[PDB]
């Protein structure tokens, strides 16, 4: 039946939201199901083969006030059935592409849809363009969790040489320990090379 | 909501419909294109089909006969021992298909009955949401028997009480 | 243990046209005046004639092995078919000439040419890869 | 009968012909003759066999499941032994379902004479000297008792059933697992469509729970079987068919031709088989709901039963 | 007490001894060459080290278990072989 | 008291003990413990002066919310079913596709129910017949040891009774009951029967109801009962006649009749090829094992993850079976379908060949088997759907194991084309098949066997006859 | 095994491979003995144990043996002429072990 | 992708066992070792009767060319006798 690969399509909604959900980090979102969309799609095209025929065979008008209105609602909304699957399924994976957007590149490709690739490309460049224009003072894009602590110290995970800050200098030698602000440290805590609190 | 999934998937379980009139073409509900379904034919169709055909038409076209999953039965089973039962297995939308067919036909017995046995259910819920490890069977036997409603309102709260008691305790 | 140091890379009926006689000669393993020269009379042979000869071992050697047949690598039947993926024996498919001879046999080809100087010979081989 | 089975026409139609069994002939004197029909399906296994049973014992009454004659008993509590009935004696004017029945034990096979040619079981220890009705119609089946059933061989030499107790049986079927891809193809996309079987409301890949049944202790003109329980219950309530001389004639033809044509080279055709003769066409007869036994029925039983003994 | 280990034994002594005796064996009355008979060669030599009370396996323990095992199965046949087998295994035994 | 602690030719010891409240239930036969309670005695009514000692429990220590994220990142891992294949039996070289199959054994297939209430096999049966050493009693000793519950016995060391079950009378109440045998005590597991070939035939008639409708029907003492065993049967056995013999049908090889090698989902006939180079890469392996560089070895493996541990593992297998349960794709299901018509051909034609039915039954039954293998092989990796790679593997499994297991005038013809094609010339087969059909299936019987001999080889596609030998 | 008059339950007695564990076993005429005898001794004489399972045990036993066995060949004495396989009467896996 | 057929191809090895049938087959148009005519697909091939076929004229037919092929599969010879190909 016309809904059938609409519920297959949202199961695997279902289960790639619990994918995200279940884990404490960013999980890298599964493939996009190209075959099953494809298929509703296809299944869409019957649909409105169907309607076109119907509403062709209307100038014959079988017990058009009835009938054919009937076959022209289920088939109809066999249509809105497929277009809630298809959205839902779309809808999730753009909340977490957003998710991740924020999370790391404010600051696996494969999986996407070359469409939810540029979709993340330009999802990107508004919140760069947010954290631009005015309200620039703050780093919107920063962390959630409020600041513990001013001082903190870090422990160096990852070697990345001799680096400048706003007034000074780290050299992240491996297994070195820094005790250092916070403010000046978040964005290598960020991308890993910096290990505590 | 529209994009909500698990009301997606409530809408696409299925429920006993008997037809009010024969019509030709429909028989791909009887899994032939090439035929009229006819009147009292007793046919299940999903509920987001059986909505809609159950209000349109006058006579609509379907009448919902009573799904199994609220037949006097369960309702009975429900009234007894609300903690003890196995929702999960009578379905898994369980409460969102109950407020979907109170809407539909203003039943005030079940909608009295549902928010008992959620309000029961609740309670334990609570406690199994609560209690937390320094994770029991007992625990693990009741969650079995949550819907996919439930186990949402679960996971919430245990996360609560769970990064509340890390707060406290850790540093 | 012993393993001969040499690795033969001969060339098969080759003609020495002043006195028709028909040699196998062993560009590895023979003493180089045997190369160049007959070993019944003793007129020398023309090296251009030489380098076409190997070129055409060479090239005969690329084709058997792109045109061999493969064999199941269990049962050892013939693949028969065009689209199979395995053999209805369960094993996979393999080369008749598996690729790593064919890789010591363009060596020794590379070997030999580098050696004796053959410059055209040496052409075809860095056509190959480039 | 048992509309999953591919092919396998003749051995239905034997099935209701012993379902709608022949009739008894007490003789003067009160002489007793056998009205009764037994059958035996030998054959490999996973063939239709076993399956066929499940449909006979479902469309039958009073139909005794086993997988035997009577016997005195005594168990771990009793001080004193007791007279026990077998499948048949419980049977009496039933049905007996008999699987595996090359597994039967000596005494019992010993027996199952007493059952085939008087339709009773004699008793003869702890001074209960008796005899007790076990009049029933049986069908049997059977495997060979090492490897694949070799259809050379004959059911006494693939089965170690002597030949002296298969005989007794009114028809004696071999089937076999042919190997047609037409019917493999059938089969298995059958077990593939059981195999892909999900439980209500079980997401795909969900393991099945074992906790079901007390977590919901809240508590082409084919026929129905039971019309056709209904049918032969009518036929058994409405007609005892007599049997007519122009049926007796093609009887006598078809017996004597059995007995002299080349099917004696095949077995020693004998009076067993007249009187199975009889029986089937009474049976026919009882199908026709007919009033009496005709030519019509000797025709039909003929042609099944060559079919039976030779296979054409 | 002791527990003999196999430090720096011969290999390839070992390992060509157990392919020629599989080879050799191919006879399908001959005594059955198997993967525990190598094991046996290991076994022995720990045994004659163990009765050395020595804590290391030597050449001359591996190469009189090795003589002890090829012994057994070269008389283990037919007569009309055994020349021939014995002066074939002749190369590993008689390097002792 | 744990058999490793035993005194050197002691008997084994043990203890009875008590326990209450939330400690009852807690523990099941054959799980090692470690119990704290206090040593006690009790006056029992069976010396003098004498007392019964026991121990009443006060604790006893016998899936974690980052195992399962560890269990996730493994399901993952594309080289998955090669990780399990090596870490079986780390230290037996080769025996790659047994390897493989006792993975399938391992995992299961998946028990399913009917709508009718009917119940199906989810148990995976596995029989490995073949030559002295090599190596099936390990494997089972392995088994034995990675799989979450087992048992081992050994053929000839086993009973009737000590297999399905056996009367009791409690020494503590003084009253009967039933306790049960080694295929109770595998269920949920693996019974490993080891020198299967050696057992009485009225304990492999036992084995019978307990291997195939896993039940055991008991009727003893008085005491009617009925005991479930899902247990999957990994017996191992020598061929009759020691070695398997080739000029022997494998029927005149086995003692096991057809109904029990019915029951074997995969049959193994496994044996020496005495291959120089195979010896001699199984010689440096085994002295590896014996010079004790195994043990780095596999520590490596580990680190590297081309290996998992033994625990690991048991935890792994533990996780697949609770946690999943995949179903044939449609594409999957006309696949298995289409292979089955194809084997039952293969075996038609067979037959036909051989004038003479097999032992192997490759019935409706074994398709059940190539299902249960595809269903684990899709739970390997927790996939909720088994898709058409893991059939393609079920179909390879299978034809590497009991197809070889079942598949095993000229004479006037091979001379005729010994004449008629002398060396180093090419016959096209085409010709050939004219050529004698109009004197006739000899035709490829004389094809195969002067292509096993070197006097003929099939060339270019097999069009082409080439007399390449004598 | 045997069941204990004293306490009226089943418990195993050690066989020879037992009370010889961590020595050695002694079998003289082996090859007259019955093989439903002989084939009791492959599990002790190459996997080191017994695996009864018997009247409700079920366990595995440790048998540290070596066995030295005595034979005479098939007839009353040795041939010469003819492979081991057929001077005497045992077959391929136990003389392996 | 072309609108004619989204009756449908069904991969040759479907056809075993399912006789006296009608099919559309995408085929490798082989010649067997045997030398009979034959197509060949992924999944398995089929030897073909082309006696009583029409082929499209428009197009040469040659071996190894991919051709679609309507027609009646046969268990009693394991052919597939061609209806028309193109
Ligand atoms: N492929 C192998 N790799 C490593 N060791 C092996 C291999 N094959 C055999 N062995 C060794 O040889 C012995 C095999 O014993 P075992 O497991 O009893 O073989 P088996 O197949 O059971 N023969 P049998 O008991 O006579 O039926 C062990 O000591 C192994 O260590
Ligand atoms: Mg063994
Ligand atoms: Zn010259
Ligand atoms: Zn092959």
């Amino acid at each position: 039946m016309y809904g059938d690969l609409g519920n297959k399509l949202v199961l695997e909604a279902k289960r790639t939201k619990q994918l995200y959900a279940r884990s404490n980090q960013d999980v890298n979102l599964p493939m996009y199901h190209e075959d099953i969309i494809r298929n509703i799609l296809k299944e869409v095209s019957n649909l409105r083969k169907n309607t076109e025929y119907l509403k062709e065979q209307q100038q014959l008008g079988m017990l058009d006030d009835k009938v054919a209105k009937c076959q022209y609602f289920v088939t109809l909304l066999c249509m809105e059935r497929n277009k809630r699957c298809l959205l839902a399924y779309q809808r999730l994976r753009t909340d977490i592409l957003d998710s991740m957007a924020w999370n790391n590149n404010g600051l696996d490709t494969n999986n996407l849809s070359h469409q939810e690739q540029e979709y993340l490309k330009e999802y990107c460049d508004l919140i760069t363009d947010l954290k631009s224009g005015d309200l620039v003072d703050i780093d919107l894009s920063g962390s959630l969790v409020p600041p513990s602590d001013v001082f903190i110290d870090v422990r160096v995970l990852k070697d990345a040489g001799e680096i400048q800050t706003e007034y000074g200098v780290f050299n992240l030698i491996k297994d070195s320990q820094f005790f250092v602000r916070q403010s000046d440290v978040e964005r290598l805590i960020q991308q890993g090379y910096l290990q505590k609190i | 909501g529209y994009y909500d999934i698990d009301d997606v998937l409530a809408d696409g379980t299925e429920f006993p419909c008997k037809f009010q009139y024969d019509i030709p073409g429909l028989g791909y509900l009887e899994n032939n294109p090439g035929r009229p379904i006819t009147k009292n034919t007793k046919l299940n169709l999903p509920l987001w089909l059986a909505r809609i055909l159950a209000i349109v038409g006058p006579v609509p076209f379907v009448e919902l006969l009573p799904p199994d999953m609220f037949s006097t039965k369960v309702m009975n089973a429900i009234k007894t021992d609300p903690v003890a039962l196995d929702l999960h297995s009578i379905n898994s939308h369980f409460f969102s298909l109950a407020i979907k067919w109170i809407m539909l036909f203003s039943e005030k017995e079940l909608a009295n009955v549902v928010s008992e046995l959620l309000l029961q259910r609740a309670q334990e819920l609570n406690h199994h949401a609560s209690s937390l490890s320094i994770t029991n069977i007992a625990t693990s036997t009741f969650l079995l028997k949550l819907e996919e409603m439930e186990k949402e309102i679960y996971k919430k709260s245990h996360e609560s009480y769970k990064d509340t008691k890390r707060w406290m305790f850790k540093k | 243990e012993f393993k001969d140091p040499s690795l033969s890379l001969v060339v098969p009926d080759f003609l020495c046209e002043y006195c028709f006689f028909i040699s196998d000669i062993d560009f590895c393993k023979a003493a180089p005046e045997s190369i160049f020269s007959c070993v019944r009379c003793h007129k020398a042979f023309n090296q251009v004639l030489l380098q076409e000869h190997l070129i055409q071992k060479l090239r005969s050697d690329i084709e058997s092995y792109l045109i061999q047949d493969l064999r199941c690598s269990r049962c050892h039947k013939v693949k028969r078919d065009y689209m199979s993926a395995h053999c209805p024996c369960a094993g996979a498919w393999e080369g008749t000439l598996p690729r790593e001879s064919i890789v010591q046999k363009l060596n020794v080809f590379k070997q030999v040419a580098k050696y004796y100087g053959f410059d055209i010979l040496l052409s075809c081989i860095a056509d190959l890869t480039i | 009968l048992a509309p999953s089975i591919y092919g396998h026409d003749h051995i239905k139609k034997a099935i209701l012909l012993m379902l709608m069994g022949g009739v008894e002939k007490n003789l003067e004197n009160g002489s007793h003759l056998r009205g009764d029909i037994n059958i035996l399906m030998v054959g490999d296994p996973s063939t239709a066999k076993s399956q066929l049973l499940r449909f006979v014992l479902n469309t039958a009454s009073l139909a005794i499941a086993t997988t035997l004659t009577a016997a005195v008993t005594t168990d771990r509590e009793t001080g004193e032994r007791r007279l026990e009935a077998g499948a048949m004696v419980l049977a009496d004017r039933g049905v007996v379902c008999i699987d595996e029945f090359d597994k039967m034990t000596d005494v019992d096979r010993v027996a199952i004479h007493e059952v085939m040619e008087q339709q009773t079981v004699t008793i003869a220890k702890a001074g209960i000297h008796t005899t007790l009705n076990a009049r029933c119609s049986v069908i049997a089946a059977a495997n060979p008792v090492f490897g694949q059933y070799d259809v050379n061989r004959d059911p006494h030499q693939n089965i170690a059933l002597p030949d002296s107790l298969l005989s007794r049986f009114d028809l004696l079927f071999v089937v076999t697992d042919d190997i047609n891809e037409i019917r493999d193809r059938s089969i298995s996309e059958h077990v593939l469509r059981t195999h892909r079987y999900l439980p209500p409301g079980y997401l795909e890949g969900e393991p099945v729970r074992e906790r079901l049944n007390l977590s919901l202790a809240v508590g082409p003109k084919l026929v129905t079987i039971p019309f056709l329980r209904k049918y032969v219950q009518y036929a058994k309530e409405r007609v005892i068919p007599q049997l007519t001389q122009e049926a007796i004639n093609v009887i006598v033809k078809n017996y004597t031709d059995l007995r002299n044509d080349d099917n004696t080279k095949k077995s020693p055709i004998t009076a067993r088989t007249l009187e199975t003769l009889i029986r089937l066409a009474t049976a026919h007869a009882k199908v026709r709901l007919s009033k009496t036994v005709n030519k019509v029925d000797a025709k039909v039983a003929a042609n099944l039963l060559r079919f039976a003994l030779l296979g054409e | 007490k002791i527990y003999p280990k196999l430090h720096q034994m011969d290999m390839d002594k070992v390992s060509r001894v157990y392919a020629d005796l599989r080879r050799e064996s191919i006879s399908t009355g001959s005594f059955p060459i198997t993967v525990r008979h190598l094991e046996s060669i290991l076994r022995i030599a720990e045994s004659f080290a163990k009765m050395r009370l020595s804590e290391f396996v030597s050449s001359y323990d591996l190469d009189r278990a090795i003589k002890v095992v090829v012994d057994s199965f070269v008389d283990a046949q037919k007569v009309s072989v055994r020349r021939q087998l014995r002066r074939s295994f002749a190369i590993y035994t008689l390097g002792h | 008291e744990i058999p490793e602690l035993v005194p050197v030719g002691e008997m084994p010891r043990n203890l009875t003990m008590t326990c209450d409240r939330y400690l009852t239930n807690k523990v099941i036969p054959g799980t090692r413990v470690t119990i704290v309670g206090i040593y006690s005695i009790y006056n029992s009514k069976n010396g003098v002066a004498i007392r019964t000692p026991y121990i009443k429990i006060l604790g006893i220590q016998s899936f974690t919310e980052e195992e399962e994220e560890e269990f996730l990142q493994l399901s993952r891992n594309p080289k998955l079913y090669e990780i399990l294949t090596n870490s079986i039996a780390p230290s037996i070289f080769g025996n790659e596709d047994i390897k493989k199959a006792i993975v399938c054994l391992l995992m299961g297939g998946s028990k399913k129910i009917l709508p009718d209430g009917m119940r199906l096999r989810g148990d995976i049966n596995v029989l490995l017949l073949g030559d002295p050493g090599t190596a099936k009693s390990q494997l089972l000793k392995f088994v034995e040891k990675v799989s979450p519950i087992a048992v081992y016995t050994s053929g000839k060391g086993s009973s009737a009774a000590g297999l399905t079950a056996s009367v009791q009378r409690d020494p503590m109440t003084r009253e009967f009951y039933l306790e049960g045998g080694a295929m109770v005590l595998a269920d949920g597991g693996v019974v490993c029967i080891d020198e299967f070939d050696k057992m009485r035939d009225e304990d492999r008639v036992a084995i019978h109801e307990a291997m195939e409708q896993q039940t055991i029907s008991i009727a003893k003492a008085g005491i009617t009962t009925v005991l479930n065993s899902r247990t999957s049967v990994l017996a191992a056995a020598n061929p009759i006649y020691g070695r398997y013999d080739d000029l022997k049908s494998p029927g005149d090889n086995i003692d096991f009749q057809t109904t029990i090698l019915s029951r074997f989902d995969m049959i193994f006939i496994v044996k020496d090829d005495h291959n120089e180079e195979r010896d001699i890469s199984i010689a440096n392996h085994v002295i590896n094992i014996h010079t004790g560089n195994a043990n780095a070895m596999q520590n490596q493996q580990e680190e590297n993850g081309s290996e998992i541990s033994i625990e690991k593992m048991k935890r792994y297998i533990t996780y697949c079976r609770l946690k999943c349960a995949p179903r044939l794709s449609p594409q999957a299901a006309e696949k298995l379908s289409s292979n089955f018509v194809t084997i039952r051909k293969q075996l038609l034609i067979n037959e036909l060949e051989s004038t003479e039915r097999s032992s192997i039954p490759i019935t409706i039954r074994q398709l059940e088997a190539i299902i249960r293998i595809t269903e684990s092989l899709a739970k390997l990796e927790l996939s909720p759907i088994a898709q058409e790679r893991h059939v393609d593997e079920a179909i390879r499994l299978f034809q590497a194991s009991t197809m070889d297991a079942a598949s095993q005038e000229i004479r006037r013809f091979e001379q005729e084309l010994k004449r008629r094609l002398p060396i180093g010339w090419s016959t096209s087969y085409q010709t050939l098949r004219r050529e004698f059909v109009d004197t006739q299936l000899a035709l490829d019987k004389a094809l195969y066997a002067l292509e096993k001999h070197e006097t003929i080889q099939l060339r270019h596609q097999g069009q082409n006859i080439y007399r390449s030998g004598v | 095994v045997r069941k204990d008059p004293i306490t009226k339950e089943w418990t195993l007695e050690g066989g020879a491979l037992v009370l010889a564990d961590k020595g050695v076993c002694l079998i003289d005429e082996f090859d007259k003995m019955n093989d439903q005898d002989r084939t009791s001794i492959h599990e002790a004489m190459e996997q080191q144990s017994i695996s009864i399972s018997k009247a409700g045990i079920v366990t595995t036993l440790q048998a540290r043996c070596s066995i030295i066995a005595a034979a005479n060949p098939n007839g009353g004495r040795y041939n010469s002429t003819l492979p081991l396989a057929q001077n005497v009467s045992l077959t391929e896996p136990i003389l392996s072990r | 992708r072309n609108e004619n057929f989204q009756m449908s191809i069904t991969p040759i090895k479907n056809l075993l066992g399912r006789d006296a049938q009608n099919f559309l087959l995408l085929g490798l148009l082989n010649k067997n070792f045997k030398g009979n005519w034959s197509l060949e697909d992924p999944s398995g091939s089929v030897e073909i009767d082309i006696s009583q076929t029409i082929p499209t004229q428009g197009h040469y037919y040659v071996p190894g060319c991919m051709v679609l092929v309507e027609g009646i599969y046969y268990s009693v010879g394991n052919k597939f006798h061609v209806t028309s190909m193109t």
